[PDB]
RNA sequence: AGGGUAGCGGAGAAAUUCCAAUCGAACCUGGAGAUAGCUGGUUCUCUCCGAAAUAGCUUUAGGGCUAGCCUCAAGUGAUGAUUAUUGGAGGUAGAGCACUGUUUGGACGAGGGGCCCCUCGGGUACCGAAUUCAGACAAACUCCGAAUGCCAAUUAAUU
RNA sequence: GACUGGGGCGGUCGCCUCCUAAAAGGUAACGGAGGCGCUCAAAGGUUCCCUCAGAAUGGUUGGAAAUCAUUCAUAGAGUGUAAAGGCAUAAGGGAGCUUGACUGCGAGACCUACAAGUCGAGCAGGGUCGAAAGACGGACUUAGUGAUCCGGUGGUUCCGCA
RNA sequence: UCUGGUGACUAUAGCAAGGAGGUCACACCUGUUCCCAUGCCGAACACAGAAGUUAAGGUCUUUAGCGACGAUGGUAGCCAACUUACGUUCCGCUAGAGUAGAACGUUGCCAGGC
């Protein structure tokens, strides 16, 4: 998930950005 | 037939050499020694025969070596078949002879008994052959 | 006979057409190969970058020059279009 | 003799046998010029040019498609080819043992095993590795390394 | 179902590395050797620091196997993983801090029939390490994979049969 | 070109051995209060000092024992051509490796002391 509240997730069987703000976030 | 003279394999299958031409490899051991000179190579089979003449015909012991071993081997396969499939089991081991190599060489003899066993073994080769003193190399530094 | 029984190793079509793609005195393009390998089998010199299969490139236009280094390991290098 | 059962069927003391001389499912017409990656056949002269039998993918290998290789008409415009000269990447032939691994005979000492003496040691054929002298082997070993070919030249001659 | 040294049974059908491969590349065979259908929140990034196996000898654990101890030791070790290539300023081994395993792009080159693949300096946004220059768009390199159609989940400067 | 710092050059530089010198270089060196730092340790790194010394490191001289370089000559191989089917031969290009000879105890640039 993120912060900006939308789902991005490079992972399979964290302080970074997510372009809605330019800022960088937890996500998650 | 035989196959007493052997190693570690490394691995079990070769592309197979086929001579072309060389000369050279002096005598550097003994005094009397047999060159081989023409068209074939060998098995181990047979240097072990020639060695049992070569043994035999000199009593008062003397001195024999081989210069060469078979470090190759020869690949032959099952009876009556239909070629194609992968290459076949081992029947065999190998020591190439161009024309120049030194097989055989013995001191502690006169020069005669020398030569009567090395006929006794060319007749049990296929190679022609030569008889050799050691006299001279071709480079000494 | 036929059949009976065998290994099929062989796995034989596996490419990748590596190799050398420029030559010595030749005009040369900025973001141009020169030359694939792998390891540092040539090291790159000036106005060059390397890349993550250890590619080669120049960065800028000029002419391409091999050299050698140390008597074993050599290294390639552009040098200005006058 | 007179009658019946009719084919996605009938009858069959059963053999896949008979069903108008034919039966692993009759016969005629119509769908129908069915389909065929298969064979066979394709009609009048000259002139100019001129191949291929390969790569890949293909429920594909005797077929197909694309790229190759040809032809024609436009366009480009000396860019192409051969040679000379310089430079250059790789590591074959060959040679070699410096790694890998194989090998022969010496030197061997580091030292052991028993049979035996001692009884703390002597150990008297075989040996590992220790260190080395010399001589050899290799597609999947290389301290090395040719000829040829290959790539480019604000280079030159021919075409 | 195809290959198929008649066909059948057997065996294989994709991808990575080598050799055969003829000193560029490419180059087949039911030719010869090995694997892969993953793993990591650190084994990634970055700033600092360091250099191993083996050998000799003395010493508890005495295959001189365990840690020690110096000396010799040009890489014979180790390199997440199969082999070739590569590495000692390290690409290996440890410590600090973080998490570039970012967004949008991409001239220009390779490769190739196509579809796909590969590499990429450089611009801008906004950040981690570091004093600063500078470095970072995953792992020393390459394999760790699957068109399209269809269905599903989330979002939205879209359309929505007056 | 005496010393020192930093650059370039295929180890012809090196490696082994021995001789000589230091308070101007550098080093050993005294110590750990602070900077800071060692996975145990001021050994290392680092900071503060300069008590002693040329022993070591490092510098200079000489050695060719080891390693790297290394021709010339001729050999193997091979491009082209003629014969030939001969584990081919003859002729014309080219030209290894191994090896002997010999070379080798570095060479130059910039600054600053001198
Ligand atoms: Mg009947
Ligand atoms: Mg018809
Ligand atoms: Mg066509
Ligand atoms: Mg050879
Ligand atoms: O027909
Ligand atoms: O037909
Ligand atoms: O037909």
């Amino acid at each position: 998930a993120c912060t900006e509240c939308g789902d991005r997730n490079y992972i399979t069987t964290m302080k970074k950005f997510c372009s809605r703000e330019n800022k960088q976030t937890l996500h998650r | 037939m035989l196959l007493p003279k052997r190693v570690k394999y490394r691995r079990q299958h070769r592309p197979k050499t086929t001579g072309r031409s060389k000369g050279g490899n002096y005598v550097t051991f003994g005094e009397f020694g047999l060159q081989a000179t023409t068209t074939s190579w060998i098995t181990s089979r047979q240097i072990e025969s020639a060695r049992i003449a070569m043994t035999r015909y000199m009593k008062r012991g003397g001195k024999v070596w081989i210069k060469i071993f078979p470090h190759t081997p020869y690949t032959k396969k099952p009876l009556e078949v239909r070629m194609g499939a992968g290459k076949g089991a081992v029947e065999g081991w190998i020591a190439v002879v161009k024309p120049g190599r030194i097989l055989f060489e013995v001191a502690g003899v006169s020069e005669e008994v020398a030569r009567e066993a090395l006929r006794l073994a060319s007749h049990k080769l296929p190679v022609k052959t030569k008889f050799v003193k050691r006299e001279e190399l071709g480079g000494e530094t | 006979k036929k059949g009976v029984s065998s290994t099929k190793n062989g796995r034989d079509s596996e490419s990748k057409r590596l190799g050398a793609k420029r030559a010595d005195g030749q005009f040369v393009t900025g973001g141009s190969i020169l030359y694939r390998q792998r390891g540092t089998k040539i090291y790159p010199g000036e106005n060059v970058g390397r890349g993550g299969d250890d590619t080669l490139f120049a960065k800028i236009d000029g002419v391409v020059k091999f050299e050698r280094k140390g008597r074993d390991k050599k290294q390639v290098s552009v040098y200005a279009v006058a």
